[PDB]
């Protein structure tokens, strides 16, 4: 019932604005104060302001120059508008009702804002298994997935149907200023012959998807 | 306005252990109290587990506890178990009559220790399809281990390779409390035929575990 919905994120161009609205159900949005609140990859919790139930705007003294807060009764929203973006203010962003000192406390799910200077889908290539496999023993295979911007990529196998052992790294921002990572997955070496192995790698930045059947290499 | 100094940025405690986290206001919050922790486990939203300083949420098991006085908060996990792996904030309101201001700790990141563990270690060739762009990635995988420290170096033809490597390591495991770790080298495809052997050693502590290839070979 209670619920609080962040819509409005994307892909920002550096000097764009970013504009989200906060949507209560389950109660009055004016009878309550409002934060947005937003978390970069991998990165702390950091305040932008808050709405109070009286309608008053309170920002971070570093977003005030560039964002406003307001509210509509009749939407039962909040909205927050941030402009002149940059790299740095790439982040999930929240609205929130905090509960530092009371019972109520409400978050939403939380929406991607991400300023990109460059777009460019990924490159995949094969971590084939060791022909050196030990037989009745474990296996490892996996999918590079290099070259893109920005970030995300999405990687499952087997269509999710594949989840144990699966290890997907952190990206890392190569030396060409482009995302890398890769995605492994251990097996039972007695499979390779007959399982079916294939990574689907997403990239929703470049409307990218790759799909790599991923088999030992030929001698 | 008001700042939340949240120490340490990062702890390692054994299951069972107690473990204390610190906020110190910059300045009083309001009445005194209104300071609340956040729990973050890895891609999921942050969780509310106390608020009022001391107030725990219904259905937050009672092994956290928070305190504070003054202007110092602190969380308390009293015995620590394995799904308390995640990061920690604290954050604090400020209020005046013309003042409303919130803010978050740095955050604390919490590990389980555990024992140490032997990673699976695996090296793997570049594929023939990259090649063809000219570029070859070399992949060496260190799989669930602990500790996360581990010393990954690259040989060419027994040449100690420098500044053409970079490694990633994942978030601790929730079913074995391990890391796993990739260290990835990258060379032109010029260089890479130029070569015959490749191989990665990966050292923990007092033993080194070196996988290669030689490049065409079978
Ligand atoms: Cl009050
Ligand atoms: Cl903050």
């Amino acid at each position: 019932e209670v619920q609080l919905v962040e819509s409005g994120g994307g892909l920002v161009q550096p000097g764009g604005s970013l504009r989200l609205s906060c949507t209560a159900s389950g109660f009055s949005i004016d009878s309550y104060g409002f934060s947005w609140v937003r978390q970069a990859p991998g990165k702390g919790l950091e305040h932008i302001g808050y709405l109070t139930a009286g309608g008053r705007a309170f920002y971070a003294s570093w977003a005030k120059s560039r964002s406003t807060i307001t509210r509509n009764t009749n939407e039962n929203t909040v909205t927050l508008k941030m402009n002149s973006l940059r790299a740095e203010d790439t982040a999930v962003y929240y609205c929130a009702k905090l509960g530092t000192g009371s019972r109520f406390a409400i978050w939403g799910q939380g929406t991607l804002v991400t300023v990109f200077n460059q777009i460019k889908g990924p490159s995949v290539f094969p971590l084939a298994p060791s022909s050196k496999s030990t037989s009745g023993g474990t296996a490892a295979l996996g999918c590079l997935v290099k070259d893109y911007f920005p970030e995300p990529v999405t990687v499952s196998w087997n269509s999710g149907a594949l989840t144990s052992g699966v290890h997907t790294f952190p990206a890392v921002l190569q030396s060409s200023g482009l995302y890398s990572l890769s995605s492994v997955v251990t097996v039972p070496s007695s499979s390779l012959g007959t399982q079916t192995y294939i990574c689907n790698v997403n990239h929703k930045p470049s409307n990218t998807k790759v799909d790599k059947k991923v088999e030992p290499k030929s001698c | 306005d008001i700042q939340m100094t949240q120490s340490p940025s990062s702890l390692s405690a054994s299951v069972g252990d107690r473990v204390t986290i610190t906020c110190r206001a910059s300045q009083s919050v309001w009445r005194n109290k209104f300071v609340a922790w956040y729990q973050q486990k890895p891609g999921k939203a942050p969780k509310r587990l106390i608020y009022a300083i001391a107030s725990l949420y219904s259905g937050v098991p009672s092994r956290f506890s928070g305190s504070g006085s003054g202007t110092d908060f602190t969380l308390t996990i009293s015995s620590l178990q394995p799904e308390d792996f995640a990061t920690y904030y604290c954050v604090g309101h400020y209020g005046s009559e013309n003042d409303a201001y919130y803010a978050f700790g740095q955050g604390t990141k919490v590990e389980i220790k555990r024992t140490v563990a032997a990673p699976s270690v695996f090296i793997f060739p570049p594929s023939d399809e990259q090649l063809k762009s000219g570029t070859a990635s070399v992949v060496c995988l260190l799989n669930n281990f602990y500790p996360r420290e581990a010393k990954v170096s690259w040989y060419v033809d027994n040449a100690l390779q420098s500044g053409n490597s970079q490694e990633s390591v994942t978030e601790q495991d929730s079913k074995d409390s391990t890391y796993s770790l990739s260290s990835t080298l990258t060379l032109s495809k010029a260089d890479y035929e130029k070569h015959k052997v490749y191989a990665c050693e990966v050292t923990q502590g007092t033993t080194s575990v070196t996988k290669s290839f030689n490049r065409g070979e079978c």
